[PDB]
């Protein structure tokens, strides 16, 4: 059903919404880029399990 | 005897009331209102219409997805025999991950299905809570029902997620099974001392026994004062009548103190929603702060000490 | 010390037993002869609880228990140090509960209301009586009844439940736990509904019975109504007390094996799925 | 189907699709975690790391 | 490596999707 | 549905709820199952040794001929069932062609070991009972309460599929028909790494920084084993506990202590006597369990829903030939508690 | 069936069909997951990888 | 009883309903064809259990 | 039942609905293409279980 | 039976039949999965693979 | 999508996104915690510390 908002009110809400969604989107994208450069989220074919690459004395939660 | 206000001997039917106008109600209210005469014996005969909201529909769908995940797991557990599912209906469960994963989401059949269903069920319960809130708000009501559900859901999230996370193991979470979640009760209480010695267990049982007490007493009070239209409690709150007066005076002459028509509902609301809240507190402290409620209550002079047995059992492991 | 409207109802009569001698009020409390006897039984029973605290040197509400006699004692009167104090307090508790319910009958007569409240209390009293008499009669002695300790009767509940291995699986326990949970659930729903109707957001008017009906119709498809919610609540709490009666009277007397084994005994063998 | 909103409440449809897609995103992500091959959280190796030939999907390979 | 491409793409998407830049494509 | 009256045994302080109710009608109905056959008259120790008048006699070599024949007839009455002598014997009575012959040789050794070493701590708690062949077998080749590993611990696990109960959540007498872990018998009565002391202790009842307990799953497994114990002895948890304080041995009835030894004894029986029999069995024997395992001994194997096997009938003096010499290095703490010295192979 | 919406509510029909097909899509994906052959998350080999011939479906093959 | 929709409203509902059902039908047929070519849904008389075809060091969870 | 929305309101709703549906659809197709290129979702006839292809020392959760 | 809708609500009948048939399709597909012969998810062999003759259905075959 | 607030309540949409994103931030942070590679609180090593070359994500590496 209709919300009763005018065109001006809808446009104001949309400007604020675009600001919020896109600021959060860019900050989250930069955050995920930083975390991905820290440790890439997705393993290669070799994987990134410690048991498969680290020595035996390196404990892994498996 | 006098009419006991237990059953409505003579039911009257008006036109099927679709409901008070709410935003989206004309479309989202679905189902031709059906009148159950059996339900009319106790309360309102009308069944439906139900609001087909986004939160309600998707919460019901997620509940169905969760139930079907559980049923498919039970089937695959009994070689896809519905006969064996029903034969072992109470025993069968979607088991939680074992401790060796800790907080890791394991493979499906090593407790991963449990975590999957936990996510689905938790999201569906949150959407149902949102439906509770929004259905109350659309009618210009307080969200007290939503917050009672929030207390119950807070306890549920403590049982299933928050406290397993704080302990650091998913095996502390509640298995999805009839007998399995009772076995979880036993395992939690005995692993962590004894919940009979858990004072939040004591208080939650006090509030559950007192929910039964208050809600027996309040239903009895309302049925006794229904001679004076006390069951129409909203009017008795805004326009206090002799039924509310008589209820208050009964309880004042009995206990020395009474409630009002509104404050008895405050009392019952809080006594009920305190069960899951202090329940969550006690369960969370079991395994995070408290390792044994028996030893803890021994330190606090809470646990009774009984007569020393003649010839006690001596631990052969010293 | 008296409600704004209380004096308007404080009339003589309505006594079951007591006439006008005990028909008065002390402060807020109506007394009646059953109030006198309830105070007698309550205070004497608490004095016997204190006597057990003295003889057991247990001055802790949590550690103190009046336990029933030993099983070998049977139905015999026990020494006060060997369960006799529990027997005295059992008589006192039965008398105090019955006197309290009868005083509530008197108050209901005086107010012209139905006797539903003393009836529901009498359902709870019936649980207590059948637990402290029916279980001894079934099992052959006062020692099978639960003791009188704040924490120690919890230990008795623990041990009697674990006598049947896994007490959760007891059918009466399953039904009664469902009924207690449904009672707290329905009390939460009902208190929340009434408060939601009478306490909407600030600036909103108080809603009506139509509002609460359409709230639960929109919410769960069914609204039980003003009368229906109180009838269902009395029914739920009463039925959970009857389930408690059945549970305490069946665990041991009518099943000495595990309740898991009780469930295994019939449910898996139901011929529609036992093949 | 622009006429669907003459008969289906778009507010319900959009909000319900968003709710169900939150639920389904959790379901699918949890399904991937529950898979060894697709659990990026655990980071197991792919069998393609140890295969000398492309397994294919519809490729009619034989042992 | 591939992590470099992923990080660069995420940074580019954040730059393009920043409100000051993403709002330049606002059409009403 | 059950019914009063009950044989009651108050196992703890009054009013604690610590008592056991046993149905007299049920024990009467199981009287055929719970009573050993009438013993044969005592056989003289004077005479030629059985290892001298018989070619292939090794375990019973030190027996007199009359004692040998007495114990052979009793073993036939206890394990052979309706097959009689042919159950373990081919046409040649000195040939171990049938696996039952060699398994019964090891079983005589095991019964001698049990009567010599487990009598002081478990097998003579109430009566100088000990165990015979009939204690487990009850007249049958397969002890009715012998247990095998569940057909889920040995199956290949579909790790990413559906329907894995994790050895729980299924009907099993091994857990007294609870949904508790069904492999608890393997965990505790075969394995030694399992922890039965699952109740938290902490310090002051608190999860102190040094406090390490068991997981909730370990609690599940231990409670499942305890369900098996209660099922086997036809008693509740109160038989051996004030359930309010499971970790408290001082608050537990004496039957807990002997139960403790029974646990270890079962482990002993399973680790040193039952499992090493798998070599003697044929590879595809129908007697073997779904996981290809020999039936192990649990609490129920001797306690066939009875507090004391065969109504505590005394067999130590009655069958001296089933009582061996005490093991010089026997120690009930060397079965997974103080060490694993006496669990051979592990 | 264009007249069905004169007698059958297209609101409930469409909503219930979408809800049921979400539930059924989950059910069918569960059935595939539970199958060793069809669980892509497990990634088990197809038996056809080891058969020397086409099994068929109606091929009426013989041992 | 009657939903109260006119012939035109029912006809346009049915246009959308035909579109939705048949688009889903065709997409599902294509998806099932792809999954069937990937792994035929129905076993032959020989079956498709790995244990019956694999060299028996292949783990079959069946 | 009729929602009461005009043709123009239904058309702007449908414009937004097409935008959201098809933007989410294309983003999800790109995401699934990326995850498929990372690790193809569907195994070959040989499968993609580590036990069948990796050496014995490579632990598999399966 | 076009007059059945004079006395029997067609909306109720159609909704109930569709609901029951959803449950019945689930139940019947479950029955097939339970059957070793008919479980395509497990893919067991047919006994006809090892038969040297047609078993029939009504055929009066003798061992 | 500025027309959406003609039909969808913005206040509830923004409140719901903020609540769901608090929920999802907790869930995703937990998902990192559950992974030893990504649990910064436990601080486990990365396998790349022990790899001789870059594992890649799409690198099509071979053992
Ligand atoms: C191990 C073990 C175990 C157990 C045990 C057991 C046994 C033996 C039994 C039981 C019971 C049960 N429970 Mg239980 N438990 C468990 C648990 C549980 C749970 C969970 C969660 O888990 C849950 C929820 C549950 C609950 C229940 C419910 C239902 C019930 C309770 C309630 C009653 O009863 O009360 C009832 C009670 C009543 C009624 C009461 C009445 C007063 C009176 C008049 C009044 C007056 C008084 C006075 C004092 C005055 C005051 C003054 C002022 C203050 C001034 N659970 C475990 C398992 N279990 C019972 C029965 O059965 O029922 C059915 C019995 O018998
Ligand atoms: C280790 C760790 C980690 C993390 C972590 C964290 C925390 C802690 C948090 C987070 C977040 C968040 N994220 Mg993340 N992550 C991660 C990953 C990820 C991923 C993947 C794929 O992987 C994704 C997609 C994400 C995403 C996100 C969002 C959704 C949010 C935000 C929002 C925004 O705006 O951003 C922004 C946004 C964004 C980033 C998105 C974008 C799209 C793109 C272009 C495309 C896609 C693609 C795809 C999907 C496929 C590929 C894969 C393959 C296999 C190759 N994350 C890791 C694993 N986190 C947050 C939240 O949730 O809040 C609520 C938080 O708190
Ligand atoms: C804008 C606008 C729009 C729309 C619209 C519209 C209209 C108008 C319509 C529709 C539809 C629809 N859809 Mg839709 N949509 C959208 C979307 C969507 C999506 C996304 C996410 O994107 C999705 C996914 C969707 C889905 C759907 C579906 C459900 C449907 C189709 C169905 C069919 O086709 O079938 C077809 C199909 C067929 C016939 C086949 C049958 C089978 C059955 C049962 C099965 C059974 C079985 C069983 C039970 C057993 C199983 C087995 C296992 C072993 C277990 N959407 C947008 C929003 N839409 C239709 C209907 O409903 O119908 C009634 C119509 O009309
Ligand atoms: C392995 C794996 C797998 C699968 C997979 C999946 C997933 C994941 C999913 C699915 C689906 C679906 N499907 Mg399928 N599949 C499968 C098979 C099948 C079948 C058989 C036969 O087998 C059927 C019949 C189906 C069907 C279907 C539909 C109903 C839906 C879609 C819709 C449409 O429309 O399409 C479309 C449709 C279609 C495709 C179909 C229709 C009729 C047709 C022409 C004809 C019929 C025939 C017959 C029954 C006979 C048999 C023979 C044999 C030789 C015995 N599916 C496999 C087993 N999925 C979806 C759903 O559910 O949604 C809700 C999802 O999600
Ligand atoms: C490992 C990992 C993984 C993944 C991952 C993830 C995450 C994390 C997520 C997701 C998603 C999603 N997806 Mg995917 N995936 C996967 C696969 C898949 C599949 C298969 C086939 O397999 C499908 C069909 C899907 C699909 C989807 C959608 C539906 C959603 C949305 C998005 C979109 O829109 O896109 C868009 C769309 C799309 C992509 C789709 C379309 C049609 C197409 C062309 C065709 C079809 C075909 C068929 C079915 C048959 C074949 C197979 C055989 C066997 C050969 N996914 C994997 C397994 N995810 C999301 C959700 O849920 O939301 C809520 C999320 O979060
Ligand atoms: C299905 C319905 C139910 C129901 C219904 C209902 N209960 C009512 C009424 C209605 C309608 C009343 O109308 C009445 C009232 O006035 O207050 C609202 C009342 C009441 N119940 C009370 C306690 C209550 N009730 C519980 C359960 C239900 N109550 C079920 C759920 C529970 C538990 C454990 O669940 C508790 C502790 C008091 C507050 C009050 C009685 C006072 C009294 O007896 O006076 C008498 C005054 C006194 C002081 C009694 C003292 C007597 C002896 C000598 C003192 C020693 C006590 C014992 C031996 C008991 C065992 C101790 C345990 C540790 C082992
Ligand atoms: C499953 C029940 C909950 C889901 C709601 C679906 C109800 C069935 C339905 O909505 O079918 C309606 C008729 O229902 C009818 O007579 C019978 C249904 C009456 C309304 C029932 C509402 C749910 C009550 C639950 C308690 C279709 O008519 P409308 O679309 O209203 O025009
Ligand atoms: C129709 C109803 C009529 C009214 C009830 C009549 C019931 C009893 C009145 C008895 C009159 C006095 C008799 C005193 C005899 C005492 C000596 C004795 O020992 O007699 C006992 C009589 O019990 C007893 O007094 C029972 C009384 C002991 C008091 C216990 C108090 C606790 C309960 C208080 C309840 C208050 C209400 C018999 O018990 P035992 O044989 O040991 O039981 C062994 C069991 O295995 C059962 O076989
Ligand atoms: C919630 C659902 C959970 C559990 C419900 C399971 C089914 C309940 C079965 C109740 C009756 C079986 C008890 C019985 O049949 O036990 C008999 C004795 O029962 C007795 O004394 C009491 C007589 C029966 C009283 C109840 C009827 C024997
Ligand atoms: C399995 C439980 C047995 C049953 C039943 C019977 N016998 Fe046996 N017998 C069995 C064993 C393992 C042995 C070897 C004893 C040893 O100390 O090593 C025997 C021994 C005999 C012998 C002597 C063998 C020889 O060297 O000749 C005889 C003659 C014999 N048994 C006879 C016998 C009869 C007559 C039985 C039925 C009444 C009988 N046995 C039962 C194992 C088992
Ligand atoms: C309990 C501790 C036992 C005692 C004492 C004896 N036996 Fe036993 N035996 C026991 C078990 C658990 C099993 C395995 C049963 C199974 O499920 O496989 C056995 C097995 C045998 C067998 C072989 C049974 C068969 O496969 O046919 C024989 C022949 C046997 N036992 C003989 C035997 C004799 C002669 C004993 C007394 C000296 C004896 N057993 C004692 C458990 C126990
Ligand atoms: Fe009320």
């Amino acid at each position: 059903i209709r919300t009763g908002l005018t065109d001006e009110e809808c446009q104001e809400i949309h400007e604020m919404n675009m600001l919020g969604m896109h600021a959060y989107w860019s900050i989250g994208l930069i955050a995920n880029a930083l975390a991905y450069a820290w440790r890439p989220f997705h393993q290669g074919r070799a994987g990134n399990r410690l048991e498969d690459h680290a020595p035996d004395y390196v404990r892994s939660a498996l | 005897a006098e009419y006991q206000n237990v059953f409505t001997r003579v039911q009257v039917r008006g036109p099927a009331e679709q409901g008070l106008e709410v935003p989206g109600g004309s479309w989202n209210r679905v189902g031709r209102p059906r009148f159950s005469y059996l339900l009319g014996k106790i309360g309102d005969a009308q069944v439906g219409p139900i609001y087909l909201g986004a939160t309600g529909v998707v919460a019901s769908l997620g509940f169905l997805i969760f139930c079907l995940m559980v049923g498919f797991n039970w089937l695959a557990a009994v070689d896809w025999s519905v006969r064996e599912v029903f034969r072992q209906f109470w025993w069968l469960a979607v088991e939680v991950p074992p401790p060796e994963y800790g907080l890791r989401i394991p493979p499906f059949n090593d407790g991963g299905w449990f975590l999957w269903g936990l996510a689905i069920c938790s999201l569906s319960l949150l959407m149902w809570w949102a439906r509770t809130y929004i259905r109350a708000r659309a009618l210009g009501l307080g969200t007290h029902v939503a917050w009672a559900f929030a207390a119950a859901l807070w306890f549920y999230f403590i049982i299933t997620i928050i406290r397993p996370v704080a302990i650091g193991s998913w095996d502390e979470s509640l298995p999805i099974g009839m007998f399995a979640h009772l076995d979880w009760l036993v395992a939690i209480s005995e692993r962590y001392g004894n919940f009979y010695y858990n004072p939040f267990h004591m208080l939650s049982i006090a509030f559950c026994f007192g929910s039964a007490l208050l809600f027996a007493a309040h239903g009895a009070t309302i049925l006794a004062t229904g001679r004076y239209n006390s069951e129409r409690e909203i009017e008795q709150i805004t326009d206090r009548g002799t039924g509310s007066e008589r209820a208050a005076l009964f309880w004042r002459w009995t206990m020395g103190f009474n409630a009002t028509m509104e404050s008895i509902h405050r009392w019952g609301y809080w006594m009920a929603i305190l069960v899951p809240l202090v329940a969550s507190i006690g369960l969370f402290l079991s395994g995070t702060v408290i390792e044994s409620w028996y030893e803890w209550g021994l330190k606090h002079n809470l646990v009774p000490i009984y007569e020393e047995l003649s010839d006690p059992a001596r631990n052969p492991a010293a | 010390a008296m409600l704004d409207f209380e004096r308007k109802y404080r009339v003589r009569g309505g006594t079951l037993l007591g006439g006008d001698l005990f028909d008065f009020w002390v402060g807020p409390f109506y007394v009646g002869f059953f109030g006198v006897t309830a105070i007698f039984c309550a205070v004497f029973g608490f004095l016997m609880i204190g006597l057990k605290a003295a003889i057991s040197e247990t001055w802790s509400i949590f550690q103190l228990v009046l336990a029933p006699p030993n099983l070998e004692n049977g139905f015999a009167l026990a020494p006060l140090d060997e369960g006799g104090l529990w027997q005295i307090v059992t008589a006192c508790a039965i008398g105090a509960f019955v006197s309290w319910a009868l005083r509530e009958v008197e108050i209901s007569r005086k107010l012209g209301i139905g006797y539903h409240i003393p009836f529901a209390f009498g359902v709870a009293i019936s649980f207590f009586v059948l637990a402290q008499l029916g279980r001894p009669l079934l099992l052959g002695g006062w020692g099978h009844a639960f003791p009188y300790g704040i924490i120690a009767h919890l230990d008795w509940v623990n041990n009697v439940g674990y006598q049947n291995l896994h007490y959760h699986y007891h059918w009466a326990h399953m039904l009664g736990c469902s009924l207690f949970f449904a009672t707290s659930f329905a009390l939460a729903l009902h208190g929340g509904l009434i408060l939601s109707v009478t306490n909407p957001k600030k600036g909103e008017v108080v809603k009506t019975a139509e509002h609460e009906n359409t709230f639960f119709r929109d919410f769960v498809g069914y609204s039980i109504g003003s009368l229906g919610i109180h009838r269902l609540g009395l029914a739920l709490a009463l039925s959970t007390s009857i389930s408690c009666i059945f549970g305490i009277l069946t665990t041991g007397p009518f099943w000495s094996r595990g309740w898991p084994e009780w469930w295994y005994t019939w449910w898996p063998q139901i011929p529609i799925w036992n093949w | 189907m622009w006429k669907l909103w003459k008969f289906v409440d778009f507010r319900m449809t959009a909000v319900g699709f968003h709710l169900f897609f939150a639920l389904l995103a959790f379901a699918v992500h949890f399904a991937c975690i529950s898979s060894e091959r697709f659990n990026w959280l655990e980071g197991a190796p792919a069998a393609e790391y140890y295969m000398d030939e492309d397994p294919g999907i519809w490729k009619r390979t034989s042992y | 490596g591939d992590a470099g491409i992923v990080v660069a793409v995420l940074v580019i998407l954040a730059i393009l999707g920043w409100p000051n830049i993403s709002s330049t494509l606002r059409r009403w | 549905c059950e019914r009063p009256p009950f044989e009651q045994e108050q196992t703890g302080p009054r009013g604690t709820g610590m008592y056991v109710l046993d149905n007299p009608r049920i024990l009467e109905s199981r009287l055929d199952l719970h009573t050993a056959p009438e013993a044969r008259p005592m056989a003289s120790e004077d005479g030629e040794r059985a290892g001298d008048v018989h070619e292939n006699v090794q375990v019973l070599a030190d027996l007199s001929d009359e004692q040998f024949w007495r114990i052979k007839e009793e073993m036939t009455d206890w394990v052979a069932g309706d097959e009689g002598c042919t159950y373990c014997h081919t046409d040649d009575l000195a040939s171990d062609e049938k696996y039952q012959y060699r398994v019964s040789r090891d079983m005589i050794e095991m019964t001698r070991y049990l009567n010599a070493n487990w009598a002081d701590t478990h097998l003579t708690h109430s009566n100088e009972a000990g165990v015979t062949c009939y204690t487990c077998h009850r007249g049958e080749p397969i002890p009715p309460a012998s247990w095998h590993s569940e057909e889920e611990s040995g199956e290949t696990r579909f790790m990413t599929g559906m329907g894995d109960l994790q050895l729980q959540n299924k009907i099993s007498s091994k857990t007294a028909y609870t949904a508790f872990p069904r492999d608890a018998l393997d965990t505790f009565l075969v394995g030694h790494e399992g922890e039965l002391s699952i109740v938290g202790e902490g310090e002051g009842g608190l999860r102190t920084a040094t406090t390490e307990g068991v997981s909730l799953r370990e609690a599940y497994e231990a409670v499942g084993l305890m369900m098996h114990l209660s099922y086997s002895l036809d008693a509740g948890c109160t038989l051996c506990h004030n359930v309010s304080r499971w970790a408290s041995w001082e608050d537990s009835p004496k039957e807990r202590e002997t139960a403790w030894h029974g646990i270890r004894m079962a482990r002993d029986i399973n680790v040193n006597w039952i499992n090493p029999l798998i070599d003697e069995y044929p590879e595809d024997a129908d007697v073997l369990g779904p996981t290809g395992d020999v039936g192990k001994v649990s609490c129920q194997t001797c306690h066939n829903k009875e507090r004391r096997p065969l109504y505590g009938e005394e067999f130590l003096e009655l069958y001296p030939e089933l009582v061996g010499e005490p093991d010089p290095d026997f120690d009930y703490l060397q079965f997974g508690d103080l060490g694993t010295d006496l669990l051979k192979g592990v």
